[PDB]
């Protein structure tokens, strides 16, 4: 139990951004906060970092109250999205700023700074102003500056947004390895589903200052709680279904998008209840119908095939007028799924590979 | 609560001399040290005075002409620097920056010796050139600073859309620079009216201006018509600045 | 169109600014004449007269009064710009325009008005005595103190404008980073804000110091005969004594200071950019 | 039928030859995309085609007319910029009608044309609203509408959708494809994204350092690269080293690939002792799990990373030699969920005849 936030309230210009937040952060884990742009994630990060004071509530770090402790006494460092890098100081002095400011004896300052630079592979750039480096080198300098003070928790604020698509993939693995070797908690904020999903051990989804769900990526991707989460991350398909009658403890018969199949439901239902059926594009089966025999699934059509190389995703427009957007893979039995335009199809799913909400 | 006190004190420092001259305009005492009643004799004495009125007219005319010419030339130069890209732009920026960071007495003496060497009588023309020359840099800086806040590829996009070089200027660049040109006009107008050293050096006796007449008359003793004259020009100046604001919008 | 403006703007500055200065610099090489005021005769007699204690104590006495005015402006100007950047955006343009409005009155008339306000029998002496704070009138006229008051009064608006531009262009997250890393406000001021805004300070110091060394009507009205500025000496040598070569020699001692200050602006700007 | 033919074009800039030589032809009625790394000179080509820059040599013809030195005021080519290059003091209506007014179009026809152009992009309501009150998507819509009105023979796009977020960009991609089909004119697109270029284009030209590297259908580019730069530039690749021992049959050659023997498919002639390049994609690898001496055929490696993406699982396997191989597996088959450890020993195979063998 590292950080406990109890009953935190915050008001900005008379508008409430954090109504009431209770959240616990364990020790030695990589935690990512996910949500849309401008939903108070930055406010929470700045509250933990100490740049602002709560309008109500309590903050506990290691069982010692830091609610009113100034920003000068906390053992937490932050890397900013602006990549704050004082332009009139060399890399050596940039890293050593924090050590000089804490009145450290001078015989240990040089080795600590040099080891911190060697940690992030910056041995050669000892004396270079923060305008002669590249974006990745700037990222490494910011990380080394933050972690040179031996903080008890590192805060990252939208760290790798401004780089290309390849260095990004390199430094994702580099950050996960740095976190594992150091062993300290990492808190990450991103608007991208891929980074949060692929980099974390626990994900917290935020919306208007409230927590929607907190759990491991498997749970959040496979077992959402509401229609907003199931669709905010990844791609979802919304089918309208009306329950008719119950077959057994798990299966129920309903009218889904004008057809009648058997869906798996594990909670009590009554006839006439309007339901929601959610499906991932990869969780859908499609077959061509060239001959006159059109049956076994929703009919639909084909409006646009956007191929992607390793896969091919196609969107199907039903008779009612809703896009379906299926996706398929290239297998040995299925080398290429070359579809024409405006070609009639058949829609199917995999039994029990669906989630039904109320 | 203590932030507003510091701001007020500086303003009181910069306005008290002004406050003294308006009140002393309505005073009855010739010296003006104390207050001995209310009178309007000084206004009547000023209205029948000819040399003072001629000096005021000459100063106002010089200010207006110099402001117009400086505004025009500076706006054109700033547009040229903004629109074109070449190697020497930092060099031109340095010339304007250095000429702005120049002492007044040295500039006055340089123009004095230049006019004496060429053989041009000192008077209207020399004063006009001096005022435009020391008013240009501020206008250039203001208009350029305003213009630099807009994308430059916009002009090429308009060019693809079918606009000649002359048409872009009237239809596009000018409406986005009008507040800066007007702002550069008022700033140029103010500087050309508070300068003393160059005017006191680069002028002659054919063209008499207001600073010289008052400077000559101060030593014997300044009657309150000057106090009366200061407040007349302020009201006339308060209506010229507001007219510029109305026209641009 | 493209070439006309570049030639014209270059032609105007050269014809009216740079070429006349080189003659001024080369006007101290010739001798004195009672006709055309010059003669082609390489001489260095003008300079050794500068080292005369009579003409050397005046130069030193002018620099002391110009430095204190610049420091008083800097102590009073940097904080003034700091409070202005912490105000609502809708009132900032109005307050800047309220600093230039005293300029609508001629500079020579504003100093004369200041003389009556600070006179011995005038206000600030009757009012300061009427509400007991002092027992006798305070006499500052015809003293070096009086001159410093005038230099600050005229040139104060020339220092606020350059500082506001430099202060307003600072990066807010940059200043916030030091607070997180563990720097206090006092420590943040010395090691971050000042080095970043140094080019603003240097530029502001140039616009208030050099003009303050040539204003001769301030000393004439408020200084007297013992407290003179370089502006009073040069005016006499050109209009009354008509000794042009010596006046040009005195002016270079003022231009030399310009060269020293310009180097600091470029190196402070190059180090930052 | 060819529409634009670039013959022997040369360009120099500041003494550095950005474009040595480029020969290219553009057909009429297709969607063409130019792909390459950032800073290769695509924008320069785009500007050269539009007419805002001149060639030091060569000829450009449009419909059998030499327009090499015709000024950029009579060509039927319009360009859409990335920042929308929109005039802020005008309206959307005036922004659209600028080109028409400068061409002396009669006044009775301007208004209906402007209105129909705005309706074609679904901006009917915002005709009289100034810029700075529009979102990024609305600004792209306004820019496209402004470019299209003049009925051009070539609409040039310059990194149109770089600034938007993800979902809006994905929707507008399909919107642009549909609009191109509706109009019937050649679209030329310049982009750095791989999936973005692969999704829309009917023909791709990859340029590097002023030279064309490949040109063809998206399938033709994704499956048969001619060299390593194009193969690694688009998509993800697994580079494999092999040494040829002898040839077995007309399509099978004995080889020593990455430390072990394997039969690969090679059509061209090969000689013993030669070095070849084996290129594979992550989805082409078949990988089992060696728990306790089970299915130990193929390479041997250890897992150093595992990434869960929600629809597929990506795995980074470390061989004994020390080479990092990227493997991707999908959950769509009949293994709903599975998950690997961080030090497991794993076996690597691949399906026959799905190789891409490159000599030298």
């Amino acid at each position: 139990p590292l950080v406990q936030l109890a009953g935190i309230r915050k008001c900005f210009d008379g508008k409430e951004v954090i109504p009431q937040l209770d959240l616990t952060i364990n020790n030695g884990e990589f935690l990512t906060l996910l949500g849309p742009s401008g939903c108070g994630k930055t406010t929470v990060l700045r509250l933990i970092a100490g740049l602002e004071t709560v309008d109500s509530g309590r903050i506990m770090l290691d069982n010692e109250d830091i609610t009113h402790v100034p920003a000068e006494n906390r053992y937490v460092n932050t890397v900013f999205q602006s990549y704050a890098l004082f332009p009139h100081m060399t890399v050596f002095e940039n890293v050593a700023f924090g050590l000089r400011m804490q009145k450290t004896p001078a015989a240990e300052i040089t080795p600590r700074v040099m080891e911190a630079l060697r940690m992030v592979q910056l041995e050669t750039f000892a004396q270079r102003k923060p305008h002669q480096l590249s974006g990745g080198q700037q990222q490494r300098v910011a990380i080394a500056r933050a972690v040179v003070n031996k903080p008890r928790l590192l805060l990252l604020d939208e760290s790798l947004s401004a780089l290309d698509y390849k260095l990004r993939k390199q430094m994702q693995n580099e950050l996960k390895a740095l976190q594992r070797k150091l062993g300290i908690t990492f808190v990450f904020v991103t608007h991208d589903q891929e980074e949060a999903l692929t980099m974390s051990d626990r994900i917290v989804v935020m919306r208007d200052g409230r927590i929607e769900q907190d759990g491991t990526p498997r749970e959040i991707y496979e077992e959402p709680k509401n229609l907003f989460v199931a669709g905010f991350i990844g791609e979802i398909n919304m089918f309208n279904a009306t329950v008719i009658e119950r077959l057994d403890e798990q299966r129920v018969r309903a009218n889904v998008e004008g057809r009648e199949c058997n869906i798996y439901v594990n909670f009590a239902v009554e006839p006439g209840q309007k339901l929601h059926v959610l499906l991932r594009p990869e969780d859908l089966r499609v077959e061509e119908i060239n001959d006159d025999n059109h049956a076994e699934g929703l009919i639909g059509y084909v409006r646009e095939r956007n191929y992607k190389g390793m896969t091919l995703e196609s969107v199907v427009e039903l008779e009612n007028g809703k896009m379906v957007m299926v996706s398929e893979f290239f297998n040995e039995d299925d080398p290429d799924f070359d579809h024409s335009l405006d070609q009639k199809m058949a829609i199917n799913w995999v039994e029990s590979w669906e989630v039904v909400l109320a | 609560l203590l932030r507003g006190g510091f701001m007020t004190a500086i303003y009181a420092y910069l306005y008290i001399p002004i406050i003294i001259l308006i009140v002393n305009s309505f005073n009855s005492s010739r010296f003006g040290i104390n207050w001995q009643g209310f009178t309007t004799k000084w206004y009547s004495l000023l209205m029948n005075n000819d040399s003072l009125l001629q000096a005021a007219q000459h100063s106002l005319t010089m200010a207006v002409f110099s402001a117009t010419f400086a505004t025009l030339i500076g706006s054109l130069t700033a547009v040229a620097l903004y629109r074109y890209r070449f190697r020497g732009k930092p060099f031109v920026s340095g010339m304007l920056f250095v000429v702005m960071m120049s002492p007044d007495i040295v500039m006055a003496i340089s123009l004095l010796v230049l006019f004496m060497l060429l053989g041009i009588q000192l008077g209207f023309w020399s004063l006009l050139f001096s005022h435009i020359t020391f008013c240009l840099p501020f206008v250039v800086v203001t208009v350029y600073s305003r213009l630099k806040g807009f994308d430059v590829r916009m002009l090429e996009a308009a060019k693809d859309l079918g606009a000649s070089e002359f048409t872009i200027l009237r239809k596009i660049i000018l409406p986005l620079a009008m507040p800066a040109v007007a702002a550069g006009w008022v700033l140029s107008f103010t500087l050309s009216m508070d300068d003393v050293v160059v005017s006191s050096f680069v002028t002659g006796p054919s063209y008499e201006i207001l600073p010289l007449k008052i400077y000559s008359m101060v030593k014997v003793g300044v009657s309150p018509e000057v106090n009366a004259l200061a407040t007349i020009l302020l009201v006339l100046s308060l209506v010229m600045v507001i007219a510029s604001q109305l026209i641009a919008r | 169109f493209q070439n006309v403006v570049i030639v014209t703007i270059v032609g105007w500055l050269v014809l009216f600014v740079f070429l006349p200065n080189l003659m001024i610099i080369g006007t101290s090489f010739l001798t004195r004449d009672d006709a055309s005021f010059v003669k082609m005769v390489f001489t260095l007699d003008n300079y050794t007269r500068l080292l005369d204690p009579l003409y050397f104590e005046v130069l030193l006495h002018s620099l002391n009064m110009a430095l204190i005015a610049t420091l008083a402006c800097l102590v009073l100007g940097y904080p003034f710009a700091w409070f202005l950047a912490k105000l609502p955006h809708k009132v900032r343009p109005l307050l800047l325009f309220l600093l230039i409005v005293p300029f609508w009155t001629n500079s020579l008339i504003r100093i004369y008005g200041l003389k009556i306000f600070l006179s011995t029998k005038g206000y600030l002496n009757e009012f300061l005595l009427w509400l007991g704070v002092i027992d006798t009138p305070i006499r500052i006229m015809f003293t070096p103190s009086a001159v410093i008051i005038g230099l600050v009064y005229i040139l104060l608006p020339f220092m606020v404008m350059p500082l506001y531009s430099s202060i307003e262009k600072l990066d807010k997250p940059l200043l916030e980073a030091a607070r997180d890393l563990g720097a206090s406000k006092l420590q943040t001021f010395i090691r971050i804000i000042i080095p970043l805004t140094m080019p603003g300070i240097i530029a502001g110091c140039l616009l208030v110091m050099l003009p303050a060394m040539g204003l001769f009507y301030v000393s004439d009205l408020m200084g007297g005969a013992k407290n003179l500025l370089i502006g009073n000496v040069i005016k006499v040598q050109f209009l009354n004594i008509r000794d042009w070569p010596f006046g040009a020699a005195t002016s270079i001692t003022l231009t030399i200071v310009m060269g020293l200050m310009l180097l600091v602006y470029w190196r402070a700007s190059r180090l930052l950019n």
